[PDB]
């Protein structure tokens, strides 16, 4: 019937006319959330003795006798959605008061009738979200004096009125909804009668002038602390709205995606009390420097795209927001940065540069300096088609901790003058690179490095200099892949013993390996003993050296994949004990030894042998099937992918299905 | 460690090349991300 996992049958779509009627009578969670029903009789439900999560929600429901509530005095929640409840009662619930939530969504009601519910001893919350309401006259005396979080969230509400809400008298509302609802009137007065409203929410609501200014009149002496108006048609904005705000104690905003095409003068500074500031998505073209004043107190903003494709973001405009932590300037046509441009913001900690400059190709000395008095943590900076970087372009930055400048058009050939300075650096994501020469001292003034990225960029000169990584010391994770490197010698990682991922994927290593190769075969693989994952994929190496996986001890993953490499050679991964996953995917293995394979399989956890073409002879397989007989290693599919292809003599089998008795 | 960084260091990777256009590469570090998960 329905799945019961511990407490709650879970009928998730069993479209059905009747209850169950052959549950355990101790569950609660009776979540028949489409099961089409049409009645709900109190002779049924009887048997029903625990229920408390009644949700039948998205059903047609036309009535609710009170028989219902009778017989489940346990009942906290219940949760009738889409449904056909128009008409209503004054007995539908009246004696049933034990309820801790109450939703009636969409049940199209467009009227309140007289007191459908006096009492409400313990309702938290009520929703009425899609009805057409055109009132909020919900009682005729005091009532709901404990509802916490009432929801009007898209009705045919047209003002608001003092006398609707007496009913409100003493009661502590949280967050009220009154959002998607064209508003086009309010009466004198209407949230100093109601005792605690604390939020309040005027989402997708077209109020603009003659209209905003006489709400934020009415809200004078109340206390409210939160405040909504996105979508709220205001083009601009002047020192006569938001007036009436400045008796509130507001510690919330919300001016976003409402197209604030300018900001005139001394605004907002009615509102000293602000924490945090919404005006994302706008069409804005200026800023004067008195647009922002007296927001001494934001500690949020967001400007991801207010600044549209040129602004002219004018002398010491941002240096009244003493008090800003969180910077979103990310989305802008923002052309160029000026030398008088961020001053002031000793509170920044979070900058979000990125897709932001049309002017930003190279980085000079004097450009950075507006941050010199003001403290950095993250500095984004990614694809502003930045083309070079000069020298000493970083030195106004000093507690800077990610460098993260990737997806740009770096290229040229390093010599160390860039990173002047610092000393707190702790990642730079140079990855997505045009082209990047290396010098034996590029990176020596970064000592203090931990994440080298250094994929997909054409990295020469990394042979010819003793070593480019030799400063490098604390580096953990050292990226070096899609660079088409070919040709390395034992420089890579000399000193380096605490990085721990190795990853060269994309590198033309194959003919380095080779037994022809004059003075031997690099043994570059040298030094650690604290490397966890080595993707040594997608070389080519048909070849491996006895002994070139002597220092890694503790490593896990060796992952040797996509490559033309065969024969492994006896006691390769001798030495290897923690070895808990190999992969050797789509290579030309063929036969397996219990010396070859065999201390490897010891404490393994995965295995990606996939596409390797397996000889299947009763000598080549003998010990694979013997040992996936049973696989205390979780192993993937087995299913189709390991294939007998070699001899024709028992060609075109999956592995296991090899007879081990035969032989 | 930094293998929590790792595995959002893949992810965040991911997005990078999704956005640049590299989708075997997107499907490997999801894989590697899920696996080191798992080993984690
Ligand atoms: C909010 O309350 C203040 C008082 O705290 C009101 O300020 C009064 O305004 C009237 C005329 O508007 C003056 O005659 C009083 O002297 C003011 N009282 C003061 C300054 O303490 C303010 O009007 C109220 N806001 C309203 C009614 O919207
Ligand atoms: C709001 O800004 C307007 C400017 O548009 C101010 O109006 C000026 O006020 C000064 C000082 O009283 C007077 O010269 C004129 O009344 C206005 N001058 C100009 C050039 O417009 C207004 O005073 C500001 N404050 C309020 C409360 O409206
Ligand atoms: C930023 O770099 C420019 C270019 O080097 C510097 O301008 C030079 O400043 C020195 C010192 O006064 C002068 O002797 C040169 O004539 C200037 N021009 C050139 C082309 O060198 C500028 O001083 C640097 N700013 C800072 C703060 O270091
Ligand atoms: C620098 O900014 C970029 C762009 O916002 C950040 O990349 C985003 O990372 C999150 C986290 O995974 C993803 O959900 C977004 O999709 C990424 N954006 C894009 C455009 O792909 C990046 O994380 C920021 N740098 C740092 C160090 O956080
Ligand atoms: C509820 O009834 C089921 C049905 O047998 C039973 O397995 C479960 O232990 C019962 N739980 C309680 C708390 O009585
Ligand atoms: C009840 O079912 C709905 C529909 O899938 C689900 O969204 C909700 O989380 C469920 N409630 C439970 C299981 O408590
Ligand atoms: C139900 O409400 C009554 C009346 O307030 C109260 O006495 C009783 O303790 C409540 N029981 C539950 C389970 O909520
Ligand atoms: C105002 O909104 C913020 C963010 O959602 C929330 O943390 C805060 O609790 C809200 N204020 C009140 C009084 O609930
Ligand atoms: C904030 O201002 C309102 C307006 O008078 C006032 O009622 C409220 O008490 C103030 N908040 C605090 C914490 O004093
Ligand atoms: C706002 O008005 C003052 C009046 O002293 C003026 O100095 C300032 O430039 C104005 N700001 C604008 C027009 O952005």
């Amino acid at each position: 019937k329905c799945t019961v996992s511990h407490e709650v049958a879970d009928c998730s779509h069993l479209k059905l006319t009747q209850v169950p009627d052959d549950l355990p009578t101790n569950i609660t969670v009776l979540n028949l959330t489409h099961n089409q029903l049409r009645r709900l009789p109190a002779a049924n439900f009887t048997r029903y003795s625990q229920l408390t999560s009644l949700d039948v929600g998205f059903n047609t429901i036309s009535k609710l006798e009170p028989e219902l509530c009778q017989k489940l005095p346990m009942l906290k929640v219940l949760n009738l959605q889409h449904n056909e409840l128009s008409q209503l009662s004054d007995k539908t619930f009246a004696f049933c008061t034990n309820l801790t939530e109450l939703h009636l969504m969409s049940n199209s009601i467009q009227k309140i009738k007289n007191n459908p519910f006096v009492k409400q001893k313990n309702l938290i919350t009520l929703d009425l979200s899609h009805n057409g309401l055109s009132s909020t006259k919900l009682g005729t005396q005091v009532q709901l004096e404990n509802l916490q979080e009432l929801l009007l969230s898209n009705n045919k509400i047209q003002a608001l009125k003092s006398e609707e809400l007496d009913i409100f008298a003493n009661s502590s509302l949280k967050k009220l909804e009154l959002s998607s609802n064209q508003i086009k009137e309010f009466s004198p007065g209407c949230f100093h009668a109601i005792g605690r409203l604390f939020g309040l929410f005027l989402n997708n609501v077209q109020l603009g002038p003659s209209l905003t200014e006489k709400l934020c009149l009415e809200l004078a002496n109340t206390s409210i602390r939160n405040l909504s108006l996105s979508n709220s048609q205001l083009s601009t904005t002047s020192n006569t709205t938001f007036l009436g705000l400045k008796w509130t104690n507001l510690t919330m905003l919300d001016l976003s995606y409402n197209n604030l095409n300018v900001v005139g003068n001394d605004s907002f500074a009615w509102l000293p009390q602000l924490e945090y500031f919404f005006l994302e998505y706008n069409n804005i073209q200026h800023l004067f420097s008195h647009s922002l004043h007296g927001l001494f107190n934001v500690r949020y903003l967001n400007l991801k795209r207010s600044f549209t494709k040129l602004p002219k973001i004018d002398d010491f405009s941002f240096q009244w927001l003493k008090c800003l932590e969180h910077l979103n300037m990310e989305d802008n046509d923002i052309p160029g940065i000026k030398s008088n441009m961020f001053t002031g913001l000793i509170n920044l900690k979070y900058l979000s540069l990125s897709n932001s400059f049309t002017s930003l190709r190279t980085l000079t000395n004097e450009t950075f300096v507006s941050l010199a008095h003001s403290p950095l943590h993250i500095l984004n900076l990614t694809k502003n088609k930045i083309s070079k970087i000069e020298s000493d372009a970083f030195s106004w930055l000093g507690h800077l901790e990610v460098l993260d400048l990737g997806l740009n058009e770096i290229g040229q050939e390093l010599t160390g003058q860039e990173w002047r300075g610092l000393e707190n650096i702790f990642e730079i994501y140079l990855s997505y690179n045009k082209y990047l020469q290396l010098t034996r001292n590029s990176f020596a003034l970064v000592p203090s490095l931990q994440r080298l990225m250094l994929r997909r960029v054409a990295l020469k000169n990394v042979d010819s200099s003793p070593s480019p990584f030799q400063p490098l010391r604390n580096l953990t994770i050292l990226d070096l892949s899609n660079n088409n490197i070919a040709n390395i010698n034992d420089d890579m990682l000399e000193g380096l013993e605490k990085l721990e991922i190795l990853d060269l994927q994309h590198n033309n290593l194959a003919r380095l390996w080779k037994h022809a190769n004059p003075g031997g075969p690099i043994y570059f693989l040298k030094g650690l003993s604290h490397l966890h994952i080595l993707n040594l994929e997608s070389n080519g190496f048909d070849e491996i050296p006895v002994e070139v996986f002597k220092d890694l001890f503790e490593l896990k993953i060796i992952d040797l994949g996509l490559n033309n490499l065969n024969t492994l050679p006896a006691s390769v991964f001798n030495n290897q004990v923690s070895l808990k996953s190999l992969n050797l995917q789509k290579n030309l293995i063929t036969s397996v030894e219990k010396k070859v394979f065999g201390p490897a399989f010891r404490n393994l956890t995965e295995l990606d042998m996939r596409f390797n073409p397996f000889d299947c002879t009763c000598e080549s397989i003998a010990w694979f099937v013997n040992w996936i007989n049973e696989t205390h290693t979780n192993i993937p599919e087995l299913s189709s992918h390991y294939l007998c292809n070699t001899p024709p003599h028992y060609h075109g089998f999956p592995v296991r299905l090899f007879d081990t008795s035969s032989c | 460690s930094a293998m929590e960084y790792y595995v959002k260091e893949l992810l965040r990777t991911a997005e990078y090349a999704r956005e640049a256009g590299d989708p075997e590469y997107v499907r490997k570090a999801l894989e590697k991300a899920e696996l080191v998960a798992r080993i984690l």
